């Protein structure tokens, strides 16, 4: 999931935005 | 914006800045 | 342990510390 | 909520555990 | 995304996030 | 400058991009 | 609480949150 | 010691508590 | 270098930076 | 002062503390 | 102490070295 | 440059000082 993706690969701010409430 | 390499608490900081007053949920595997 | 004021990014950093793999929700609107 | 308990007022690390999943 | 108050080291942390490999200038005198 | 826009006032992440190289 | 993996300044942040007004001492090897 | 343990392995908040004054 | 206000977790982060392997004490009661 | 091992946002924090009101520029390779 | 010197007032990085071991 | 040096090797505060405006 996002926590692993951002650390083992890369992630965008747009992907992070999906985890806002 | 640029892509990000974020581990540990650095991911949580990024979520805080992206979401602002909306807040967020932090849900690691396992 | 202690009681203190935790605000902003410091609050979510503390939640990360305390919750870890459980994950957590930060929902300032309540 | 959490801001009122921990920022405006003060909270313990055990209270912070209230917001874990 | 949101608008918020970003001050001190938090401001430069946000610039790092937003700019990354582009780099950035932090010039408080203006 | 950036402090006035983002600390004293409030700014978006897009405004912060104004200070990228 | 959960167990922790803390390096560098992240350990010092955790000590700050755990100890509060009592403070702490930070004593690495060598 | 604790600084190395927390980084090379893991450590608990209860172990950290021992380093408060 | 400069003189500035360093408070809370930012103060201990600065002590970590300045002291490093020497280690340091943070003792707010004095 | 001691020598430093600084990656990611930790470098930017160190620059912030070293430069204070003067500010700084952050310029990675590529 | 350190809070009075560096938080309430202002301090240099050399003053901060006063609290190293 | 400095960003890579500080991460792949080590760097001093005196070297960092060179990047102030
Ligand atoms: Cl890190
Ligand atoms: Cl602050
Ligand atoms: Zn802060
Ligand atoms: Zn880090």
């Amino acid at each position: 999931g996002i926590v692993e993706q951002c650390c083992t690969s890369i992630c965008s701010l747009y992907q992070l935005e999906n985890y806002c409430n | 914006f640029v892509n990000q390499h974020l581990c540990g608490s650095h991911l949580v900081e990024a979520l805080y800045l992206v979401c602002g007053e909306r807040g967020f949920f932090y849900t690691p595997k396992t």
